[PDB]
């Protein structure tokens, strides 16, 4: 069965940079759709970035121009590069595989001072 | 293929002939009596000649005409009885073989029909079975009727003077081996002719089913040249058969006439004559002469009989092919509809590349799953796996918690109603197309309600007879959308727990499609459904939308969630 | 099926047989020599008996065996020659008839095929032509051989003692009228059997072509029951034939044996005997006995030979049906493409309601006209009228200023390339489907360029052999969109001045459809085009959009103008 | 051939009422689409009202709520009822049959004081 584990960061300062990873296993990695969701303490899950088979990345308007999602086919890993973080970005981040009704990650908290 | 024999093909046929033994037994008795009448009638020369017409008392000629007429009455009655009974048994056997062949073809896997041509199987039904019929009636009646005559003549000749039945004995094995050689040759040529006839049927059938393409693209010359080739080949193989037959018959006649030469030479001796009169030999040389005529009849009908023996051998080889694998044995009265794909991988026969790769797809009971994706991505293949047209390589497809292979094929396919991508209708009244295989079970009110749900009632009311209107060979007397809506009504009539719509609304305009969708929403609120769609307006309310790409599921979700997440589906929605 | 006698069907066949007179002439000569050999062989009893074996000099028996062997050599050679030549002529004639039948079916109107079934015409090709072949080879060889033998025996009997050839004369007409009655009966039964065989073929063909519907809807029992009926009816009609044959043969045998009774009774008189020896009388009695055996052969093969005669009569009736009405006589090298409908009204055969009513439609050269409308409104009918599949009632359809009926059908249909609503592909390679009727004219670079314009090259490169991949019987080894794109490439390969796309993109997704549209925009910027579309995204750039409703044009214009004016098209655009 | 002749009005006062007619002949009148166009002295032809087979009328926005288009099947005639006329409505009015590329009328001037 497809499983995926994030290896992300913890607490960072405002305006800093973070890079999350999520190794995807047991999948046809070059075809399926991968995405990054985040969940604020009160708000529901929100989509942040999506990448498709052609590496066609799409970014949520609330975060566009600051994040960057990419995937390494050889390592079977999808990366989320964050730049110029804000306190409003402090949330729990999940990687997702093939759709909102697909497979989810355990979560990785991210805190911005 | 592997030839057998005449005796061996009759040993294969025997279990079919066994229920009709009575006709064979009375036919055999009548055959014996017919041969006795023939031989007795020929043996009237001895008293007519020895007891001379005027040399001796006319007491013989007083009664002989009545004896001849009585023998002819008896021979006529027995000839009728034997001909009729053997022909009745033969017709029954050929009918049974035809029915077995039809049932066998109906039971083959779909992958079998993909690789075949309709013309070849149609030829098996028509040409080969007609060969068996013609042979086993006409040629078999003649073969038995001359064999009995020959045996009677042999008995009479050995009775009057065995010193010439000895030459008959020394010549019979040569005739036997000659006939056996020629018969094997005939069986080979006949099998070749069967293949060529399959090719002829395929050629004609391809021109007929693709007539509009022939006209539009000007393919008359190419079709004519392909039929010239195959029909000339059929003629040439027939000529091969004729060459074999007409070189065989004179050789056997010559071998048989060596006996006549021997009898004349032996009578030329003085040590053999004076032992018998002029009249005993009047029978013996009359009997050699009258024996060479059944030989010709027998040899001449051998090719026609061997055209039937070869057809029987072909049908036997067919009737033990492998049918659709059905080794499940649990019937299901009504499935709940919970179909689940569990890591299935499928490769079409002879293709070496997976059409589906790792499909983990749940279709819960009462929920609708929409498969969308680009053309050639594997949606109709998922639909074909659910109905077990093809069997998977890895993984399991479960229905109600049990693998699909555990159920009976009839029981399983009773749970599925399918509107296929390529609609096929029948040459039947609209009502007998909507209720195709259940015309005794569904009333006309149910059929009209189905036709109303499929939005087909308005155009049906305008037809010539309403629901009794005959549509063409493939619904050809309908427009494309009307054929689609009749197929939709056909599926909706049966309240099957699983409904598969394989692009059921491709030929429909938007208002028609929306009316059908409105009917589906109310009717199928609690039935498992699988909609394969290229138009995303059709599937906006599906409980789960599944995007297939190159055979793998690339994302899954509801419409509102898939519009966010900006994936493949968001791109498809944007470009539409 | 109005019946002809045997002589009349041979008088119809003769123009076909005339080119092969040489085979018939040598066969007739060899037949005469064969009959002479038979009669001479039988007339050896008179010297063998009269010139007794020991009573007279053995000089006869010194040489008689060599005479018998020499006669057998001569008989064998002539038998081979006659059999082979008649079978060669028969095969040639049957091949010619098959080719004429195939060409005739290829030349029929489309309305003819709408009302027929493929099984009936396929049976005409397969079963009826095989009946002619089997009869004219086997039964005809036997019939002429036995006729020659009978005539030889008659001549010999009349030669030895005409006072008994008189009874032969008085009995011949009775046999003739009996045979003539039974033959008419046989031909009727044979025509019935031909119809039943057409029904059998239709049943099997319907099961084969609609196999997946049979499986999915559980129609096995209904198909089995249908085939049981038709096959039982075929058996019963065969039994009718057998009953007639086996009641006829004994009656004729009895009539012929009345002659034998008469000869015995006449020899019983003392006033006739002592005029001839034991010799001529022995030969006469032997001749009557040996005459009764060719009579039986003649009647049995008459049964099997009237089947061929009936099949010939049926084929003759078919071969003078009305073909497609082609009375135009001006070829066109390449039309400009300016098609104009001028007040045309069309009613499908046997329908009493106009499919089109008053169509005034101009399709200028180099301009694209889009037909949109609800399903069942008459768009595919306009497309079918342009290609002259059906002929109109009123009005004129002009191409390049001249009525469509003024042109040759081949010349006219050379100007049109059509992607029909129901795609039909042929069981061949992909390259031989794209270049269907012009495989000698288009290079592989042209075929690859067409396949690239139809967006079919990406999926073709992934197939097993590329352009040499065999697709199934109807492209069954392809997905629905892939069959559509192969049909699009087939039409685009030929740079026809008029291109008709009859919903060519129904099975395609949106990106595939847009790629094909991009190719069409550049390729067909100067070719007349007619696009029939349900998706208005396909036809937004058409130079004129025509909305059809119930068979009449309800509005016409460009996309921007029709969006204003808020008509039917604005409503269709809004709901999409 | 289909022909159609308007029988309309001439000069009327502002706020008045007018009723135009256009007898359509040689057509399947119950199915085709009929419309009324008008042409100001400088402006190009503008659609004013359209009526379809189901008597589905639809007006232009510049005139909606004041005009009314209707057709009489028996008389084979289409009517345009005008109410509360304005000087800006002074133009030449044409009836049209089956589309902007269909058949047109000769025209009928309408003048509002
Ligand atoms: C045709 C000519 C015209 O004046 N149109 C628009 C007029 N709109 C009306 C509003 N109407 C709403 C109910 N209508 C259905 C019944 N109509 C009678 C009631 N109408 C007042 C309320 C009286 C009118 O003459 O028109 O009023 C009868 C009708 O079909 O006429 O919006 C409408 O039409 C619906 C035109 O379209
Ligand atoms: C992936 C991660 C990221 O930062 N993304 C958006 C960044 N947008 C960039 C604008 N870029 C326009 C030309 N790009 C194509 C060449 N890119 C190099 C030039 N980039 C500056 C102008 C440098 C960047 O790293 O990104 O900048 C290379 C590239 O593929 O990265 O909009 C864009 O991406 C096009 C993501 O989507
Ligand atoms: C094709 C149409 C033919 C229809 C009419 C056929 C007429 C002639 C049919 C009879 C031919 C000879 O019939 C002969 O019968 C015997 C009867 O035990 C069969 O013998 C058979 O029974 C034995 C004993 O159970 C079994 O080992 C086995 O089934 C088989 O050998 C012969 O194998 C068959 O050849
Ligand atoms: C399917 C069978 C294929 C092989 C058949 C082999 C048998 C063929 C021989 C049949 C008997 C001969 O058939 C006979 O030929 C003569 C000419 O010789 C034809 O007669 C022809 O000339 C006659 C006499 O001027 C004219 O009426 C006319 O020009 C034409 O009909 C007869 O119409 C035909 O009945
Ligand atoms: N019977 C078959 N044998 C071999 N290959 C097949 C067969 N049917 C389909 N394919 C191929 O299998 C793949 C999956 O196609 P299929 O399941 O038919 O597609 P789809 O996604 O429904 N296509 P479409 O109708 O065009 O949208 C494609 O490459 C087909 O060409
Ligand atoms: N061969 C036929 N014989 C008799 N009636 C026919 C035939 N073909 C079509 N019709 C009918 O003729 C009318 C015109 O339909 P047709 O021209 O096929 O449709 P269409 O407008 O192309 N619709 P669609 O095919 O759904 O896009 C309809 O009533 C058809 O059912
Ligand atoms: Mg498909
Ligand atoms: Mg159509």
């Amino acid at each position: 069965q497809m499983q995926l584990v994030e290896s992300g960061g913890g607490l960072v300062q405002a305006g800093g940079s973070l890079r999350l990873s999520c190794a995807v296993s047991g999948s046809i990695f070059s075809i399926i759709t991968l995405a990054w969701y985040r969940q604020a303490p009160g708000k529901p899950r929100e989509n942040v970035a999506t990448i498709t088979r052609g590496s066609r990345t799409s970014y949520a308007d609330s975060v566009k121009g600051r994040f960057c999602i990419s995937k390494d086919n050889a390592k079977s890993t999808v990366y989320l590069q964050m730049n110029k973080l804000k306190p409003e970005d402090t949330a729990d981040y999940y990687c997702n595989a093939e759709g909102p009704a697909g497979y989810w990650g355990q979560g990785t908290p991210v805190t911005v001072s | 293929d592997k030839d057998l024999s005449t005796w061996q093909t009759f040993r294969r046929l025997w279990p079919t002939i066994a229920p009709f033994k009575a006709g064979l037994i009375v036919a055999g008795v009548a055959l014996i009596l017919n041969a006795a009448s023939d031989t007795f009638m020929l043996s009237l020369l001895k008293p007519l000649l020895d007891d001379g017409f005027g040399k001796t008392d006319r007491s013989v000629l007083v009664w002989m005409p009545l004896v001849v007429i009585g023998l002819m009455i008896l021979r006529g009655i027995t000839s009728y009885v034997s001909s009729y009974c053997i022909s009745w048994v033969s017709g029954k056997v050929v009918m049974t073989m035809r029915r077995r062949l039809f049932g066998h073809m109906m039971g083959m896997p779909v992958s079998f029909f993909d690789k075949q041509s309709t013309g070849t199987l149609l030829s098996r039904i028509t040409y080969d079975s007609e060969q068996v019929a013609s042979s086993s009636s006409g040629a078999l009646i003649t073969v038995v009727r001359e064999g009995a005559s020959i045996i009677g003549l042999f008995i009479m000749m050995f009775y009057y003077s065995w010193q010439l039945s000895i030459i008959l004995i020394v010549l019979a094995p040569i005739v036997s081996i000659a006939i056996r050689v020629v018969s094997k040759r005939f069986r080979n040529i006949s099998k070749n002719m069967q293949n060529t006839m399959g090719q002829v049927t395929t050629s004609a059938e391809q021109m007929l089913k693709g007539h509009k393409e022939v006209l539009i693209f000007g393919g008359q010359e190419v079709e004519t040249k392909r039929f010239d080739k195959v029909s000339n080949r059929m003629r040439l193989q027939g000529m091969k058969m004729v060459s074999a037959s007409s070189i065989s018959d004179p050789i056997i006649q010559l071998i048989a006439s060596l006996a006549l030469a021997f009898v004349l030479y032996a009578a030329s001796f003085p040590s053999v004559m004076d032992s018998l009169t002029a009249g005993t030999i009047t029978v013996v040389f009359s009997s050699m002469i009258a024996l060479m005529r059944p030989l010709k009849s027998l040899t001449n009908v051998n090719a026609q009989f061997q055209r039937g023996m070869a057809a029987c051998q072909t049908l036997f080889t067919i009737l033990d092919s492998e049918q659709e694998k059905d080794e499940g044995k649990r019937v299901i009265e009504r499935a709940t509809g919970d179909v689940e794909f569990r890591n299935v991988t499928f490769t079409y026969p002879g293709r070496d590349v997976p059409a589906l790769r790792n499909i983990n797809l749940k279709i819960p009971a009462g929920k609708t799953v929409a498969l969308v994706g680009r053309s050639g991505s594997g949606k109709s293949t998922i639909a074909s796996l659910i109905t077990r047209f093809y069997d998977i390589d890895e993984g399991e497809i479960l229905m109600d918690g049990h693998d699909l292979r555990e159920y009976t094929l009839a029981s399983l396919r009773n749970q599925v109603a399918l509107v296929s991508q390529n609609v096929h209708l029948f040459n039947d009244t609209v009502a007998n197309n909507i209720a195709y295989a259940r015309t005794e079970q569904y009333s006309r009110e149910q059929i009209e309600e189905a036709a109303r749900m499929a939005y087909a009632m308005d155009f049906i009311n305008k037809m010539d007879n309403g629901l009794d209107t005959v549509i063409g060979e493939n619904g050809v007397l309908l427009s494309g959308g009307q054929r689609q809506r009749i197929a939709i009504a056909r599926a909706l009539l049966r309240d099957s727990p699983i409904l598969i719509l394989d692009e059921a609304t491709s030929a429909l305009d938007t208002e028609s499609e929306r009316a059908i969708q409105a009917a589906l929403d109310e009717l199928q609120k609690n039935r498992t459904s699988l909609v394969i769609a290229h138009r995303l307006s059709t599937i906006e309310k599906a409980d789960e939308i599944v995007v297939v790409e190159d055979g793998v599921i690339v994302e899954r979700g509801t419409h509102n969630d898939l519009l966010e997440h900006r994936g493949v589906y968001a791109q498809l929605h944007k470009m539409q």
